[PDB]
């Protein structure tokens, strides 16, 4: 039974840059090695099938090397929309066997400020006894950033939940949605919702906010 | 044996249950044959008379033949035989026989290329259960067979001159069937298993998988070396070994059963798009030992006896 | 063109069985050898079984050795996979996927090539919990503020995953996010998406929020309008 190795796990590389995944097996594979690459929700496309061969469609900077236990992946020209996992599969024999979780390939661009916006229940939602307060933070990187909600000045915890999408393929940027919610009766209870959020694209922390009765 | 004198009876190869028995039940069989020969060497000896000879047998290499296997018709019925010699497997055979048996039978595993089988006694004949349906097969049978040579180096061969006079052949009669003014293009496999891609077949219990693009790729109808050399792969492979009940049979090994052959039809499927190029394009098929049965099988069918 | 598709994905209780199926076009189906992969949340792609062109040879991961069967029809096309005795590792996304033929490339017989086409996937979720359809809210736009405003949908209280967000039944795509879901503590899902346009394109563009969760028929078309009194 044999296993594969990929290294890195995770890299970041800027736009231009020459990104070089290797991949070794646990046993003599001669060239039986394909590449794949996955972006965040969809399938995995081939890239390269038995070391070298550059499949149909595959742009010209995707090439591959090696035979035997040891195989190298290269990007010649890192793009944005090459941002995804890749993953190395042996055929030798089955079972078929990858590296788990592959490597993950991240770009590095110029600091990018959130632009921030803030949501009140809908009066539909409010009818059925509870009120989603949501804050989105569009298009900024680095990933990191603090997200803080108060509810009459008051600090809150344990009554949010965040999501952050994956690196835009576009403009490589992340965006995050925090979501606080309350009970309705809780909600009626105070007037001023505020989301303030620390970045490092901002002069200093931003504050996005609104009172019950626009 | 009887000859039904003023019958007209109507065969349907394509709901021939006797090609689905056969391709259930048998197995190639294999048994020890002898090709002896003698030798007559002169025995000259000083000084250039020579009143004598020395007779010596010879060519005692053992190899083993496949033995031919027959379908027979269980008691109370009997196999009719279609006698024209250019059945298309499909309506009335206006002369009929009946027979107890089958002809013998040599069966053998192969895509592509049909080998070892019956030759036309005519013309060379093509057959399809639907000419239309680009998915059925088309069962080419020629009237002269074609020698491959296999080694177990891996290799085929084919003399160019011949198979370039078979494809001339299959090509016309594929115009005839196709449209009397249309180019005949012959192709590579688009893809697939080994079995399906290249020319695969057996040999006791070992397979042949020959890179054949050399034998389909040319043009017809549109105004090298003498010998065609296939590179193979040869591979055991014993969940094809045959299975009865607890005992599996094992083959003779690969020194035992010569692996050249005579090649007697093809396997073909045709493309779709109906392009109206006034052109079809051909490709070696395969995979479905029901459409080699059916090239030996499209003359029989089996009826009660009243 | 090279189409697979997976169908059959859902929920099913721990013990139960259930069987994906796979329709397959654009090529000669019963040629191609045939593959199932599986890949759990936020995991590895992990390969699980593949069946040759005769749907007679067929090869099992040691895993789901002993309760997976796969099989195929080639004569509609399709190919199966029958899952007995599911555990909760067994929750994942399962991808059908064909086998790169014999290319010219090659110069050796294997069992297998390796995949090269593979279907967008089906969800298979493990669990007791029962199916919910969601609620679809809206987020409205607001009076940098003269420039670009933001507006959404918040997909709220469902199970199981996915929900399939579009705007404009399609139409509208750039400036789009569709964030991944949450698990709240209820147990039920939530996500939101949202879309920026500019603060002079509202009143003469209609944004339709294309909301779809299969998994409990659950088919709604929201729009998102400024409020107002
Ligand atoms: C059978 O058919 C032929 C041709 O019609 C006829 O001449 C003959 O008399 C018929 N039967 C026989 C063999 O006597
Ligand atoms: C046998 O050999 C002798 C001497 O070489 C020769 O004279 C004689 O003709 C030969 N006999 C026959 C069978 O011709
Ligand atoms: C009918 O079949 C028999 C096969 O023995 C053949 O002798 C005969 O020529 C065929 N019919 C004709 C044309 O007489
Ligand atoms: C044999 O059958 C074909 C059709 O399958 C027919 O065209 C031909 O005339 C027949 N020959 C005879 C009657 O001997
Ligand atoms: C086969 O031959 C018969 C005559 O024997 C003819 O009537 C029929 O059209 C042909 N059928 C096929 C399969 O093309
Ligand atoms: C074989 O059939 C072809 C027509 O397909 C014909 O030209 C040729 O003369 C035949 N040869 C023999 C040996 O009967
Ligand atoms: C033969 O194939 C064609 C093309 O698919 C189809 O239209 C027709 O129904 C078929 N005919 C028969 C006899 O099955
Ligand atoms: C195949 O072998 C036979 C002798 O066994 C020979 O006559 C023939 O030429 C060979 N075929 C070719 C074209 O290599
Ligand atoms: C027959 O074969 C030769 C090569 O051996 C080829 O060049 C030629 O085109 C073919 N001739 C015919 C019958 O058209
Ligand atoms: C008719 O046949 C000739 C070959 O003899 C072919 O080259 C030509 O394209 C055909 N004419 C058309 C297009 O109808
Ligand atoms: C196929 O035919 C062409 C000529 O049309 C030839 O140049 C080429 O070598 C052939 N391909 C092979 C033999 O692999
Ligand atoms: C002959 O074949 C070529 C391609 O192989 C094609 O471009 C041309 O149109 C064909 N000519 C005829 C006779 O139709
Ligand atoms: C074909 O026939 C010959 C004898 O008729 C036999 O020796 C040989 O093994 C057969 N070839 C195959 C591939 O079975
Ligand atoms: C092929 O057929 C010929 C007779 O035409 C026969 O002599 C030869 O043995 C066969 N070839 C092989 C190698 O089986
Ligand atoms: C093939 O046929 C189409 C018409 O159906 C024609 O328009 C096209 O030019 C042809 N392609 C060639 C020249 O090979
Ligand atoms: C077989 O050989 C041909 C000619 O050398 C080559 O073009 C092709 O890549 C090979 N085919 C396969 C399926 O390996």
């Amino acid at each position: 039974d044999i296993q594969m190795t990929q290294s890195p796990s995770s890299l970041s590389a800027s736009v231009g840059d020459r990104v070089t995944i290797t991949c070794q097996a646990s046993q003599d594979i001669r060239n039986y090695l394909n590449w794949y690459q996955q972006k965040p929700g969809k399938a995995p496309k081939l890239l390269i099938y038995d070391a070298s061969n550059s499949e149909t469609g595959v742009p010209s900077r995707f090439s591959g090397s090696g035979s035997g236990r040891d195989f190298t992946f290269t990007i010649s020209s890192l793009q944005p929309e090459d941002v995804a996992t890749y993953y190395c599969q042996q055929h030798q024999n089955v079972p078929l066997t990858t590296f788990g979780g592959g490597t993950k390939v991240e770009i590095k661009r110029t600091v990018a400020a959130p632009s921030v916006f803030i949501f009140p229940p809908s009066d539909e939602q409010l009818k059925s006894g509870t009120a989603s307060v949501v804050c989105l933070l569009n298009n900024f990187y680095p990933r990191e950033a603090k997200v803080q909600w108060k509810v009459d000045n008051a600090l809150q915890s344990g009554n949010s939940q965040e999501s952050v999408t994956e690196q835009d393929s576009k403009d490589s940027t992340y965006s995050l949605s925090s979501t606080l919610t309350l009970s309705k009766a809780d909600y009626e209870k105070h007037k001023v919702y505020a989301c303030e959020v620390t970045h490092q694209g901002l002069r200093s922390p931003v504050t996005k906010s609104f009172n019950r009765g626009e | 044996e009887v000859v039904l004198v003023n019958v007209t009876e109507n065969f349907n190869w394509c709901k021939n249950d006797m090609v689905e028995q056969m391709h259930e039940d048998i197995c190639s069989l294999w048994d020890q044959s002898l090709k002896p020969c003698v030798k007559l060497t002169p025995l000259c000896v000083g000084a250039g008379s020579c009143n004598t000879s020395v007779i010596t047998q010879a060519c005692p290499k053992v190899s083993f033949e496949p033995i031919p296997i027959h379908y027979c018709a269980p008691a109370g019925f009997a196999i009719l035989k279609c006698n024209n010699k250019t059945f298309n497997g499909t309506g009335p055979c206006t002369n009929v026989s009946t027979v107890q048996c089958t002809h013998g039978i040599r069966p053998v595993v192969s895509s592509q290329l049909l080998l070892n089988g019956s030759l036309a006694e005519e013309e060379v004949v093509i057959r399809s259960c639907n000419f239309t349906d680009n998915a059925k097969t088309i069962i080419v049978q020629l009237n002269t067979s074609v020698e491959i040579n296999c080694t177990g180096a891996g290799h085929c061969n084919i003399a160019r001159a011949k198979w370039n006079n078979t494809l001339k052949q299959i090509a016309s009669k594929l115009r005839e069937q196709f449209g009397n003014n249309k180019t005949i293009i012959f192709k590579q496999s688009s893809g697939g298993d080994p079995e399906i891609v290249t020319h695969w077949f057996n040999c006791g219990g070992e397979f042949f998988y020959c890179n054949s693009t050399q034998l389909f790729n040319s043009t017809w109808f549109n105004s090298g070396s003498d010998t065609i050399t296939l590179p193979c792969r040869i591979k055991q492979i014993i969940n094809m070994w045959c299975k009865v009940g607890k005992m599996m049979y094992a083959p003779p090994i690969s020194g035992q059963i010569r692996c050249s052959s005579n090649i007697t039809g093809l396997l073909l499927t045709r493309d779709g798009g109906n392009s109206n190029n006034e052109s079809e394009i051909f490709r070696p098929g395969g995979g479905d030992m029901r459409d080699n049965w059916r090239s030996e099988l499209y003359k029989y069918k089996v009826v009660k006896i009243e | 063109q090279v189409q697979l598709v997976e169908s059959g994905g859902g929920v099913v209780q721990p013990g139960r069985s259930l069987r994906l199926s796979c329709a397959a076009s654009g090529f000669t189906f019963r040629n191609y050898a045939m593959h199932w992969v599986r890949q759990a949340p936020g995991k590895g792609l992990e390969w699980v079984a593949l069946i040759k062109y005769d749907g007679r040879n067929k090869y099992y991961a040691d895993s789901v050795k002993g309760r997976f069967s796969i099989s195929r029809d080639n004569s509609k096309n399709t190919l199966y996979l029958e899952m007995n005795s599911l555990r909760a590792e067994d929750t994942a996304v399962y991808y059908c996927a064909r086998d790169i033929g014999l290319k010219g490339e090659h110069y050796d017989i294997l069992t297998a090539y390796g995949p090269d086409y593979w279907g967008q996937g089906a969800l298979v979720t493990v669990s007791s919990a029962s199916t919910k359809g969601p609620s679809v809210f809206p987020l409205a736009p607001s009076s940098t503020s003269g420039g670009t405003a933001a507006l959404g949908c918040l997909v709220k209280d469902y199970f199981p995953e996915p929900v399939t967000v579009s705007w404009n039944s399609g139409a509208l795509t750039s400036g789009v996010h569709t964030f991944p879901a949450v698990l709240q503590s209820s147990g039920l899902y939530s996500l939101s998406s949202v879309v920026t346009v500019p603060s002079s394109s509202l009143g003469t563009q209609t944004y339709i929020c294309n909301v779809n969760h299969k998994p409990s028929n659950t088919k709604v078309d929201k729009k998102a309008e400024p409020k107002s009194c």
